Order: structure tokens, then C-alpha cells, then sequence
């Protein structure tokens, strides 16, 4: 194994970046000591830093000096801060003994370590299953994720379903209040793959958001979901929970379309919203030519503004939750909006924009935000 | 508020 | 006047700065209903925008086109929720009966409203002791409030002294951990004529900092009689504000500035600043950073074998025989950083006693063995040390 | 802590 433990030599940044990732979510007392830390492994192919919690995997690979092999397991928050709060110059890493030796310029640290031997053996990734533009990952899971529910005691809503076959990926997630579901096509390997999984949202959407830089991502499905590329990996233990059937909310029809500006709405609801008693509700009366978007009672104030917009169809009264009406016209990332109606207690189907007087069919897009009213 | 389900 | 009620139009921006203002100061949070809101009034060729909070009043006055008289009293925080999120146009206030109609753009408000007959009749503003740009009000209270305390129980340590001699102004605060003094030359409306007061320092540093602009900011305090009884305004750039004084005697704080220095050293204090909370990384508690001045290097060291321990080393001017000494390091990087230096002097005795920290312009001094007397500036940053392990 | 005080 050798006398000489663990000893090398890296950038700061690079050193610095790489822990701060992998050490983000690390648990801060947790009942079984080592996972609070982080794990180095210098080998030929440079240093690998490492993060566990028994449900999530974080490792990131830098290229480093190694002027020896050997693993050390240090304080995770620790040693992020330290090397953020280093001077920009090299950092020399030395392991001595129970103890580590770190030295940038002219300040020097000897930090306390973990026995390596109680570190647990990270997962293992399943084989790859595709992969995909870290671009528009970031995307896909930004629009799917803000729908999903955000309060774990009832979990069934705190994940994002994740539904592959062949090259068409297939992303929803749903608080029973509101529904996101987009479509996109990967790099699939092999064809004829068809999986079904539901990942927690929000660690699914930490590991989308830190890859804009972005390479080309890799999902691997095996149970746990693998993100791996551009230096960095992570495995994610999938939720048990029943994803509801989803497609049968999505109307193929409308008895009402609308289509308006997108910001121009943003802005309109934010303000009316303001006398809106808890932010509750926000009434829409379209008819032809014209929305007039109104909210508050004489308890504080009462808004209404009116809009410019394409209608179709009869006039109808609508109203909807603001903060989950704007979470919807935020996540098309278009110019415009398309609003499927029907009446004012079914769910109204949102859609991204750059006929007679009968029902009008729902037009096929990559992307839906579907949202139920409110009473009046 | 309503439900979708 | 007469039937229509108050009504007025002027421009967004001025009138959301303004309202934004009264209701920063309104914090107001709950009922009573009286004090949650703000008061407008419209006469002559501007608006008046009230409110008022316990100690301190805001009034910011800003020019509109009066149609017709009158006073309303409509929710603070609200109003200035309201006049930020509106499109950038005219903006149209009627009030009709017990509400208040509010048109700019597309965009249409009916408030409601609360009797004026209940809204406090605020404090007058004393005679103008005197005005000093904002710039340097800014950065005067801005040193001098960082070192005061923010404590309950002693209210004596929780104000700013204000010392007026002529055209000098003396500042101070003091936690008794930790001493600020600066003095600056104002315009002064009584030279000369004496004074001293002592203001809350949380108040009177938050609107020293919202002050920034901006105009000359003028102090009211007395004619004096003489000082006066029992109020501060701070006026200028349009807006006005009285905050009552505090009854406690500030320390006696000159005896406690030291004549002589036994060692002197001085530093960058930018490089200084971040080795300081770099070390601290691992000192147990955010206690004590410890430094060990020989000449041209001084050690910063800190932390406990139970998380780590951690050494920098930077370069020093120093003159004298070697010292170690340990500080909060959060009260030495908030002495650094109200220095507004590029260097800092640090006057020294023992590791017991105060230490004095100095600003140093970029490169100007000159100092062989001797004591060192303690050279004069217009700011003093005064730290006592922690016992050392 | 020390005083000045
Ligand atoms: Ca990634
Ligand atoms: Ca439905």
C-alpha cells in the first residue's frame, strides 16, 4: 500500500469547484459519521473527490498532479470553504498519518481525516441508456420540475417521471394542482429501449441546473438513475411512489383558444395580484379581442387591468392560483402563449407560440403546462 | 383550488 | 376646500421612490390598523408623503400637479407595492369617498382607505444645526455605527454620540469592546456654537445609508438654547425624518485612546481581510484569530485538533519588539473594513491592552526602537483583545 | 473578551 499516503498537487479553482459540488448536499451530523465527509483518490488519471449519503451519489474527476496514490476521507463543508476562501495560487495536498497537510501560498492548513476503510462503496452506475445536449436537459427538467410538489409529506408529487422509449423522452411531474409534461428526442442506446422511472425533483433538478456548461449529458437507468459527464457523476435512488396516469387530463380538445404575450401577462398578474387575498386567485374574463384580468376583494384593494389577445370561441370567465398561472407562462420560454378552454371548473391547457366557430382540436407541441381554475 | 385527480 | 376629495397626477418613478421611502421606514408589521398605513396629501405644487414608526418619522415631500386638495390615508406597504409594479407612465389618483382610485396605463386600483381623523399629528423638525454632503454622512456613520452596540439591556453602548464644536463634527460609538471616532468638517449654521447628543445608532445608520445620493443631508438639532430637547431631523434630497434621542451619557471615550505605542505595525488591509476570515475557517466558535508580529511577518493561526488548525503568513512594516496577539476576528475585519484605507496602522502595548487601528493612505510615512507616539487622523478604529490560550 | 471599560 505504501508509507507515502495520499499526495498531490492542483489548481485552486479547479480543486475548489469540484468539492463545492460534490460537498453541497452533504449531511451535517448524520448518524453514521463518514458520509458528513469527502473522500480524495489520487491515481494516474488525477484526483477524484467523492460525496455519499446512501441515497445520493456525487463524484467529479480534476485532473492533478498525483505524486502519490492513496485515498483520504476529510470534513466535507470544511474543506469546500477552505479551498473557495484559498488564495489563487497552487494548492499542495499531503497526507500524514490521521491528518492532512494542505498548503496554497502562504497559509497552511492540517485538517483532522475519517478512517477511509469506514467510507461506503459509491454505486456503481447501470449502463448507459442515452444521452443527450446538456442544454436542453436543462431545459426539459426546468419546465417539468416547477409543477411538482414541494412538501414531502406527501411525496407521490415530490418527483419528476421520467418515461423513455426509443429515441422520445418523455418528462412530467404534477402537484394535483398543475401538470408539466415535455417531450423531446435523445441519442438512445439501443433502440427499443422502454423504461418508466420517478425521480425526486429536486435533486433530479440540482443535477440539470449545475450542467450548463454543458458537454453532452448521459442518463443510465439500472433501482438508480445515473447523470454523468462533463467531469462529473451521480447516481439518484428513484422514489417507490405511483405516478398518476397522466395523459388522461390532457384534453384533445377546446371549447375556447386564446393566444397573448407572454411577459405582457407575466407583468399584468404580478401586479393585479397584489390586493389578491393570499395571493388566492386571479379572475380572467376573456371574451373577444380582449382579457380583463382583475383579483382583490374590498379587503385591501381590488386590481383589473386589460389585455390585447387572439380569442376563439365564447366568452368565459376563468380563474386561477397567480403564483401557479405564472410558474406555467415562465416555463414555455416562447414569445407567446396558447390557452386551451373549456369551462371555468376544468383544467386549462397552456402550450408555447411563437379557424371557424366550433370546437378547436389541441395542437401538437413539445411542451404542455395543463392548470386548474379556482371557484369564483 | 381544484383538482386534476 | 371643497367636494372632490384629494386628486392628483405626476410620474411613476417619483412617485414610487417616494412612497418606497415613507414605507422603509414603516416596518409597521401589525395592527394597530392606524399605524399600518401611509398618509398623502396634496396642496401648493407637490405631494406629501407620512408615516411614522416608534422613534423615527418619514416624510418625503416630491413635486406632483395638484387638481385638487385634500388627504388621504391608504395602506403603506401596499402603496409602494402597487407604485413600483405599475408601467412606466402617468400615474392618476382620485380619491372617491372612502376609497382611492389609482389609474396608470391600463391598469386600474380602488384602495380603501382609514380615517384621517386618526392619524398622528408628527413631531416638528428642530431648527437646521447644520448640513455635510451625503457622501461623506454616508461613510461617516458607516464607520462609526459598526461599533456600536446592538444590545437591550445597556442602552448606553446602543447610540451614536454626536459631538458639534464650530464647524468640526465628532462622531462615536462603543460596544466597550470596541471604540469608532471619527471627525469631520461640516457647514455649520451656528459656528460657533457647541453641542452634544447621542442617536440610536441602528436608526441613524440606515438613514445614513438611504441617504446616499445625492444632496447635502442637514442635521437638526437646536438654536440652540445654547443642543435642544428631545429630537434629531435629518433632511435634504426631499426627504425628512426625526428620530428621538436617547437619554443615556456616552462614555467619557478620549481617556481611553492611547498617547504612545510600544509597537507599531502596518499592513494591506485588503490581504489582511482575507487571510483573517481564511484562518478563522476552522477557529472554534468564530472565537479568536491569533497573531504573532515579529518584524516584517506577522502569523495568523486559529482552530482545535477536533476540526483543524490553520497558519498564514503575511508581510509587515513593523516597528518594535515581537508581540502576539489575539482579536475577535469579527470585530478586526470590522475594524479593516471601516478603515477605507489601502494600509492600516496598529498601534500597540500589550496583549491586554487596546489595540488602535489607523488608516494609512496609499504611500506617504516615514521609527527606530522608542516608544511611538500615536499619530492623529481623522478616523480611529479602537480594539481590545481576547485572552490568549 | 476585554473591556475598555
Ligand atoms: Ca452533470
Ligand atoms: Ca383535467
Amino acid at each position: 500500500v505504501g508509507l507515502t499516503d495520499l499526495t498531490f498537487r492542483l489548481l485552486r479553482e479547479s480543486f475548489a469547484d469540484a468539492v463545492s459540488w460534490v460537498a453541497k448536499n452533504l449531511p451535517a451530523r448524520p448518524a453514521v459519521p463518514v458520509l458528513s465527509g469527502v473522500l480524495l483518490t489520487g491515481s494516474d488519471n488525477g484526483l477524484t473527490i467523492s460525496g455519499f449519503d446512501y441515497e445520493v451519489s456525487a463524484e467529479a474527476q480534476v485532473g492533478a498532479e498525483i505524486v502519490s496514490p492513496g485515498s483520504v476521507l476529510v470534513s466535507g463543508r470544511l474543506l469546500s470553504d477552505i479551498t473557495r476562501a484559498l488564495p489563487n495560487k497552487p494548492v499542495d495536498v499531503h497526507v500524514e498519518g490521521n491528518r492532512v497537510a494542505l498548503t496554497c501560498g502562504n497559509a497552511r492548513f492540517s485538517l483532522p481525516t475519517m478512517p477511509v476503510e469506514d467510507y461506503p462503496t459509491l454505486p456503481t452506475l447501470p449502463e448507459e441508456t442515452g444521452l443527450l445536449p446538456a442544454e436542453l436537459f436543462a431545459e426539459a427538467i426546468s419546465q417539468v420540475a416547477i409543477a411538482a410538489g414541494r412538501d414531502d409529506t406527501l411525496p407521490m408529487l415530490t418527483g419528476i417521471r421520467v418515461e423513455i422509449l426509443g429515441e422520445t423522452v418523455v418528462l412530467a411531474a404534477t402537484d394535483r394542482f398543475r401538470l408539466a409534461v415535455r417531450e423531446l428526442k435523445w441519442s438512445a442506446s439501443s433502440p427499443d429501449i422502454e423504461a418508466a422511472v420517478l425521480v425526486p425533483a429536486k435533486t433530479l433538478a440540482e443535477a440539470a441546473k449545475a450542467g450548463i456548461g454543458g458537454s453532452d449529458v448521459r442518463l443510465s437507468l439500472g433501482g438508480l438513475l445515473g447523470i454523468s459527464g462533463n467531469g462529473k457523476r451521480s447516481t439518484t435512488r428513484l422514489l417507490d411512489a405511483e405516478f398518476p396516469k397522466f395523459r388522461q387530463l390532457l384534453p384533445t380538445e377546446h371549447t375556447a383558444v386564446a393566444t397573448m404575450d407572454v411577459a405582457e401577462l407575466i407583468e399584468a398578474i404580478k401586479l393585479v395580484a397584489l390586493v389578491a387575498d393570499r395571493g388566492a386567485q386571479v379572475r380572467m374574463e376573456f371574451a373577444d379581442g380582449s382579457v380583463r384580468l382583475s383579483a382583490g376583494a374590498d379587503d385591501v384593494g381590488r386590481a383589473e387591468e386589460d389585455l390585447v389577445v387572439d380569442y376563439a370561441g365564447e366568452p368565459l370567465t376563468i380563474a386561477f392560483n397567480p403564483t401557479y398561472l405564472t410558474d406555467g407562462l415562465s416555463s414555455l420560454r416562447s414569445e407567446r402563449v396558447s390557452f386551451g378552454f373549456t369551462t371555468a371548473g376544468k383544467s386549462a391547457l397552456l402550450r408555447p407560440v411563437s379557424n371557424g366557430n366550433g370546437p378547436f382540436p389541441a395542437v401538437s407541441t413539445d411542451y404542455v403546462y395543463l392548470l386548474m381554475p379556482v371557484r369564483l | 383550488q381544484a383538482d386534476l385527480f
